[PDB]
């Protein structure tokens, strides 16, 4: 009698347990969608910032990956695939200048594509200095896999955009031409 | 819930400061003029870099650049490099002479820097309510004069005014293009 | 909250107090908790791990838990606060508290893995599939 | 509860590798391999993501799961690395 009155009182506390757990499914549901409107909505706000950065400050275009991408008036033009190559030592000037605004633009859209840098400190160091030598190994290393990064939360079409393609991929995703602008998370 | 508040805390730190906010980056006041993280003009006690004076001279060119292709402020010399240090400032109808921002040339560069500058606050002024008038910029004789009363003396002569009139005027170049794009973000924004 | 139960009463019989609701509050008015703990014993008492449903990456301490370093965020908090006391034959312990982007989990953490051999790293986790692999 | 008690004097600090967010639900499953240096990531999505020390942290292209398994279906929230049995 004594362990059923225990028992009696754990099932009535196995009930309200149930009911809760029916309401917190509930919230739970609600609070996702609550969080998905809100990566919406910061997807929305990134693509209206970005293509006003894009049609502003850097005209990020297509000529009409060894096609070239102009931006930041005709002083800076560069193809797809991205000069690294060619960084040992206005081709050199322009792609200096398309590079130190990607630099920027990167931490720009990790601020309103939200994805934050794994070598945050990137517009400064990619930009400006002639690092040509190791550090420029390292550099363009973090710049590749941030780029990656970039890609993968929008891998969109990862064939499309194809390695060696940093200008292509750039202008694709960068331009509020992307099929699926503003998206973030897995 | 949590990653909501993270994605709408994200929203609204983006909200709050702009794209413009964020790209310039740039103070008002103190021990120099500061844009994008930067330090315009040294002191007798004071360390900057010139070489960041360079990039900070390539990004106004740059600045400037995008805002004369967004509304005027291309009238004369309104043929800028906006690619960094070693820019280069020119006019649309004149390309004889390049006028590097970077090293009399520099000091032309200073020069047609102000033009540009009060173009630009012809440009911004035009509103029904005056706006760009907290101080004035002038181009060929290289005064930056602030119209809040400020009695400091600042020119923009390579000699004379390189360590307190050249931080001055770095710093009221940074805040008259402060409130020029923030009047730029205000409507862009909407 | 963090407690040590003697199992023979069958009780929690530790604390870092932190939370609206008093020791062993009726209503616990502080619905918040931590989890995910490891354990090791290291410095005197026992050295634990765990994950923070508050968000709080929690390297906790007993006998100066104010005075170690913990890999919780929110750095508007001066130096870490923990209050250490001695309650009816134990110590017991009263924990206090004190653009950008948010870089600390935006969900609710439970999971804590680290590795190290005079340095390593750890691995960290969220309600909905967050990664936090920290060195 | 640790194999080799430490010094006292443990502190954290603001350090870190790598980040993910590749399991489409709630993750509250991981096992920690002990022979190797990986570690298994499960999601209430009924998929397990597979992510090893040595890899996944960085000098590679990509750092995704190794062993990404969701024929069991459901939702994975419980894994375990067994104790010298070779299994999981």
């Amino acid at each position: 009698q004594k362990l059923y009155s225990r028992a009696q009182r754990h099932q009535e506390k196995k009930e309200k347990i149930q009911r809760h757990n029916r309401k917190l499914g509930d919230l739970v549901e609600k609070k996702t969608i609550d969080l998905r409107s809100h990566y919406e909505r910061l997807a929305n706000l990134r693509r209206s910032h970005i293509l006003e950065l894009t049609s502003v400050i850097f005209p990020i275009e297509e000529v009409k990956g060894d096609t070239s991408i102009s931006i930041t008036g005709p002083w800076i033009s560069l193809p797809n695939n991205g000069d690294y190559s060619a960084y040992y030592s206005n081709p050199a000037y322009t792609i200096s200048a398309a590079l130190c605004y990607a630099t920027q633009l990167v931490n720009i859209l990790s601020h309103i594509l939200d994805v934050n840098l794994p070598k945050k400190l990137c517009n400064s160091e990619f930009c400006g200095e002639n690092l040509s030598k190791q550090k420029f190994t390292r550099a363009v290393k973090k710049l590749n896999a941030n780029i990656l990064y970039l890609c993968f939360s929008q891998h969109v079409n990862l064939d499309q955009l194809q390695p060696l393609h940093t200008l292509r991929n750039l202008m694709y995703l960068v331009s509020p031409s992307s099929e699926h602008l503003g998206r973030s998370g897995p | 819930e949590n990653q909501m508040r993270y994605a709408q805390t994200q929203l609204d730190k983006l909200k709050k400061t702009n794209v413009f906010n964020a790209t310039f980056h740039i103070w008002h006041s103190g021990q120099f003029g500061t844009i994008n993280n930067f330090r315009l003009g040294r002191l007798p006690s004071v360390p900057v870099e010139w070489n960041e004076i360079n990039a900070a001279w390539g990004q106004t060119v740059l600045l400037l650049h995008a805002l004369a292709n967004k509304m005027g402020l291309k009238f004369q010399r309104y043929r800028l490099v906006p690619y960094g240090n070693h820019s280069y400032l020119e006019s649309l109808t004149d390309k004889s002479k390049e006028l590097p921002l970077y090293c009399n040339k520099f000091d032309h560069a200073m020069v047609a820097f102000l033009d540009c500058v009060q173009q630009f606050k012809e440009e911004v002024e035009k509103g029904e309510t005056r706006f760009c008038l907290p101080y004035r910029m002038d181009v060929e004789k290289g005064k930056i004069e602030d119209t809040g009363g400020s009695g400091g003396s600042y020119s923009i002569k390579t000699q004379f005014n390189s360590e307190e009139q050249w931080t001055k005027a770095l710093k009221f170049m940074l805040t008259n293009l402060k409130w020029g794009l923030a009047w730029v973000s205000s409507q862009f924004y909407n | 909250e963090v407690s040590m139960w003697d199992m023979e009463t069958g009780d929690r019989r530790f604390t870092l107090w932190a939370s609206s609701a008093p020791p062993l509050s009726e209503l616990q008015p502080s619905p918040h908790s931590v989890h995910g703990i490891y354990c090791s014993p290291a410095d005197g008492n026992p050295i634990l791990l765990t994950a923070g449903s508050d968000m709080k990456i929690r390297f906790w301490d007993l006998a100066y838990p104010e005075r170690s370093y913990v890999v919780a965020g929110s750095t508007s908090s001066p130096s870490v606060s923990y209050y250490r006391k001695i309650i009816e034959g134990t110590e017991v312990v009263q924990e206090i508290q004190n653009e950008s982007l948010p870089v600390g989990h935006h969900d609710i953490i439970t999971d804590v893995a680290t590795f190290q051999t005079t340095q390593g790293f750890i691995v960290t986790a969220s309600r909905d599939g967050i990664v936090k692999v920290w060195k | 509860w640790e194999s080799k008690p430490p010094p006292p004097g443990w502190r954290p600090k603001g350090l870190l590798v790598a980040h993910l967010h590749e399991h489409k639900s709630a993750v509250n499953r991981i096992r920690v391999s002990d022979e190797h240096s990986l570690f298994a990531t499960c999601s209430n999505d009924g998929t397990v993501k597979i992510w090893n020390s040595q890899k996944m942290e960085g000098k590679t292209t990509t750092t995704r799961s190794i062993l990404t398994y969701s024929r069991i279906g459901g939702r994975v929230k419980t894994l375990t690395f067994c104790q010298g049995s070779h299994y999981l």
